[PDB]
RNA sequence: CUGCCGAUAAGGUCUUCAAAA
RNA sequence: GUAGUACAUUCGCAAGAAUGAAACUCAAACGGAAUUGACGGGGACCCGCACAAGUGGUGGAGCAUGUUGCUUAAUUCGACGGUACACGAAAAACCUUACCUAGACUUGACAUCCUUGGCAAAAUUAUGGAAACAUAAUGGAGGUUAACCGAGUGACAGGUGGUGCAUGGUUGUCGUCAGCUCGUGUCGUGAGAUGUUGGGUUAAGUCCCGCAACGAGCGCAACCCUUAUCGUUAGUUACAUUGUCUAGCGAGACUGCUAAUGCAAAUUGGAGGAAGGAAGGGAUGACGUCAAAUCAUCAUGCCCCUUAUGUCUAGGGCUGCAAACGUGCUACAAUGGCCAAUACAAACAGUCGCCAGCUUGUAAAAGUGAGCAAAUCUGUAAAGUUGGUCUCAGUUCGGAUUGAGGGCUGCAAUUCGUCCUCAUGAAGUCGGAAUCACUAGUAAUCGCGAAUCAGCUAUGUCGCGGUGAAUACGUUCUCG
């Protein structure tokens, strides 16, 4: 996202931001409750988040 | 007030008659950035070449070019009213330079038919020392002479 | 001439977010938005004989999580827990009763080296008719002596009740603006005087962060215990 | 004439084509953006104190 | 290495202070 | 200052010489010396697309957009050399909107504080209505008042109203130029000087020497990101012509080695190396100047309005037009126009969306309708290659303007949306004095994507890739 630095005039100085959406992929064949029931302790830092697919 | 002297990118020989110089003068001859075009505008001038003076058209080719190459060149420096030319001895690399550029631009202007024709005839004209190029080279051949008096004192 | 915001400079490098949370949608994420910036605001405007150094805010799909760093949490914890009730139905309200809280205060450490305080302090001295040059020096002697690095105050305004606007700075120390690895906090503030408006900026150096990472470590909360409580 | 505008903007219209967007910390009607409900002008603020995550300075 | 090359309305801020810490 | 002036007197042929005031007027003087800056059509040295060498443009024509002036009920306000003019505005039909004409309101559309209850506001259907708003209806989530719905109620709310010469905040500019200062000490009666100036080296007040100076801070440089080679981890939604590709970590380049010469920093050459001497680009912009810009992002001192400069709605206006300038687009053409076939990208974006395919349509598009919450599905790449044709004409150039018929968005396209089809075919054949940008994947040029957005002659802005040059001898002139 580009925006202009100046309040009033001057569209030529304007500064940049960005945001990446960093991704990573991970596939598990079999779990059973044996890897379910320990994957209920794991505490996922707020910031990571998650799209479980089934 | 720069101090230092500016690289030189490669020249290349060429991929047909192996003469540098044809890659030079497809460069001059570019426009709108169009590499393909302008060898093809090119290359087609020298069939027409062969069609019409029956010899080998790089041996024209530099026989029209070696011979439009100028000898001085004037450069202007004034100090209260109008300029006082100086002549002064280009270098080698110049010396085709300038007579690659006037050779496309009085090529551009011919009363002639497509540029093919048209740059075709400027070479096969300036072969014979008889064109719109000559021209030029003698007109400022004659001034240098003219001027041969403040030659020495350049700056 | 303009120089970059300090703070701003130094973002998703050394320094990580004040606010951590990923919305669901654009519509989500302008309430998310704005409510957060209440919420900073309540604590910083009101509440400030406390000394609150820092607020962060930590949301989840339905979730906020609050932890608010102060140098003298007396005041916010009250009588037996009284003040505290209070803040919370306040905080409640912006958000929403829909919503759960887990507000945090947690005590902090080395209050001195912090630029927001500091600038509070700074603020309040100007606004109580107290000498300019008297109140940034002594601001600026007790900063030094609790062991920190270089202090750069700007104290920029209609000075002294002045009709003409002046500014008057005092570094004292290196203060490498231009350097990333070096830990600077910066905080402006707005002292309101009878005579117009006052601002101050606190540029403090609190050392070189010579381990790499986008921080996820304290800063000046470490060295005395930090705890307390609130939470569930 | 600020505080009448944000307030009707808040408002529903009677047409849907009536309905613009205003910045939601500030009143500004124009350069707002839609990715995140905010003008321009406090976008700078508060990308500038770590509000929002994520939002670093580019290099590119 | 001496071409040429003239003009620019009036009155105005700005240092408050070291008594001291 | 009057003024070496006037009167009187002496000398002189003459011009004049000698002598020599006052009235009036000012707070100082074309006073003296010295210091810090600025400036010089004064020198010495050094830098930058500055000049020079090239390339493509602008000023000429048509069109888009902004500005000046004029007009109007209003053509809202601001920006005005460089540092304003495709600027605020990353979307003016309604809304936006701050302007004008009208129709309506008054502790008010929004808020708190206080005595006091909650057994609502909405939305929508009727009638009158330009719509505001009124009279009637389902009387409404809920939670007993939480929030709000109110009554009573005065403090007040409200202002895009003035002052950016009262300010805070933010920004342009010199300028990414290499500067700006402080502590201690010394010299000078003093402003002040020293360090910071000398000699070498750089992009650099970068470093090394010298040195009544010794040190330090901010700036400079490096640490940050990205591109260029390789190693390691991982192998689906990439690859699957098997090791590309994608993104985590790491290695790599350190004047590290050598030759020359210098005390030393350091300069040049060579070796190896994907990369050599700031390897390319970005973020990063010192004290300060211009009382530079913004009270119309926001906040705020002070002044002004308070049944009106506040508020709601409908219509008009911000789109005018004898004119001038700025920035761009399209051209004036065979390095091209038109038609057919056809190869090769990167980045980004997408569930009120991207929209494949199919059917209809001369076309914009409509209907059906899968797929894709995304390395999976979608957003046709164009220049380029080949073939046919035009044969240099105001034309098969150029598209303006104008008339008609259609499609989409939206209550609504007349003021004032754009697209398609048909019809017409202005000027313009390289543009005067004078000017602008650029030192390689750069200029030039061809497409693609995103932001604000229901839609928008954005030809604008921010990005991505395809093709891809010419020139730099030098500081004499020119600007800083
Ligand atoms: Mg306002
Ligand atoms: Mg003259
Ligand atoms: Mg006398
Ligand atoms: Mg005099
Ligand atoms: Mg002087
Ligand atoms: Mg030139
Ligand atoms: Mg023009
Ligand atoms: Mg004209
Ligand atoms: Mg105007
Ligand atoms: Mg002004
Ligand atoms: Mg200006
Ligand atoms: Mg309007
Ligand atoms: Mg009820
Ligand atoms: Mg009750
Ligand atoms: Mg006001
Ligand atoms: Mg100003
Ligand atoms: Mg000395
Ligand atoms: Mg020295
Ligand atoms: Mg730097
Ligand atoms: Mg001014
Ligand atoms: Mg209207
Ligand atoms: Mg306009
Ligand atoms: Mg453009
Ligand atoms: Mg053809
Ligand atoms: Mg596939
Ligand atoms: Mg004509
Ligand atoms: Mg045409
Ligand atoms: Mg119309
Ligand atoms: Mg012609
Ligand atoms: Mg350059
Ligand atoms: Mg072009
Ligand atoms: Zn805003």
């Amino acid at each position: 996202i580009t925006i202009i630095r100046s309040p009033h005039v001057d569209k030529a100085s304007r500064e940049q931001f960005e945001k990446n959406r960093h991704k990573r992929l991970m596939i598990l064949v079999d779990v059973n409750q044996g890897a379910i029931d320990s994957l209920k302790r794991i505490k996922i830092p707020v910031g990571v988040t998650l799209r479980f697919s089934k | 007030m720069r101090k230092n002297r500016a690289p030189k990118r490669t020249v290349l020989p060429d991929p047909v008659f192996n003469n540098t110089l044809v890659t030079r003068i497809i460069n001059v001859i570019m426009e709108d950035g169009k590499k393909g075009l302008a060898q093809r505008i090119l290359y087609g001038a020298f069939d027409l070449i062969e069609q019409r003076t029956k010899e080998k058209p790089l041996t024209v080719f530099e026989r029209a070019v070696g011979n439009v190459m100028p000898r001085l060149e004037l450069r202007v420096r004034r100090i209260a009213g109008s300029n006082y030319q100086v002549p002064t001895e280009v270098p080698q690399d110049r010396k085709i330079a300038l007579a690659l550029r006037w050779i496309a631009m009085f090529a551009r202007k011919r009363h002639e038919k497509t540029m093919l024709e048209k740059i075709a005839n400027e070479i096969i004209d300036a072969s014979n020392n008889t064109g719109a190029a000559i021209k030029k080279k003698d007109d400022t051949h004659k001034m240098a002479e003219a001027n041969k008096a403040f030659a020495h004192m350049r700056w | 001439g303009q120089k970059v915001n300090s703070n701003g400079l130094r973002f998703g490098i050394n320094k990580n977010w004040i606010s951590r949370w990923t919305a669901n949608s654009h519509a989500q994420t302008a309430k998310w938005l704005i409510e957060d910036e209440k919420i900073r605001n309540l604590f910083f405007v009101n509440y400030r004989n406390a000394q609150v150094s820092n607020v962060e805010i930590e949301r989840t799909q339905a979730t906020v999580d609050v932890f608010v760093y102060a140098a003298q949490p007396a005041f916010l914890i009250g009588s037996e827990n009284k003040n505290i009730q209070k803040i919370t139905k306040q905080i409640k309200q912006i958000i929403g009763r829909t919503t759960n809280l887990d507000l945090t205060i947690n005590e902090i450490g080395s209050p001195m080296l912090s630029a927001r305080i500091i600038a509070r302090d700074l603020a309040n001295a100007i606004e109580a008719r107290v000498p300019l040059r008297t109140a940034m020096r002594q601001s600026l002697i007790k900063v030094l002596k609790a062991g920190a690095n270089g202090i750069k105050v700007l104290v920029s305004g209609r000075l002294n009740g002045a009709e003409i606007a002046r500014d008057k700075m005092y570094i004292e120390g290196n203060m490498p603006l231009s350097t990333l690895r070096a830990d600077i906090d910066y905080a402006l503030e707005k002292a309101q005087t009878t005579y117009g408006v006052i601002g101050v900026k606190v540029w403090i150096n609190r050392g070189m962060i010579y381990t790499k990472g986008l921080n996820r470590t304290p800063a000046h909360i470490l060295h005395p215990q930090k705890k307390q409580p609130n939470r569930q | 004439a600020k505080k009448s505008l944000k307030v009707k903007q808040t408002r529903i219209p009677k047409f849907a084509v009536r309905a613009y967007t205003r910045c939601q910390r500030c009143g500004r009607a124009r350069a707002v953006l839609s990715h995140f409900g905010v003008c321009r002008l406090c976008f700078r603020e508060l990308a500038y104190a770590g509000a929002i995550p994520g939002v670093k300075k580019a290099s590119w």
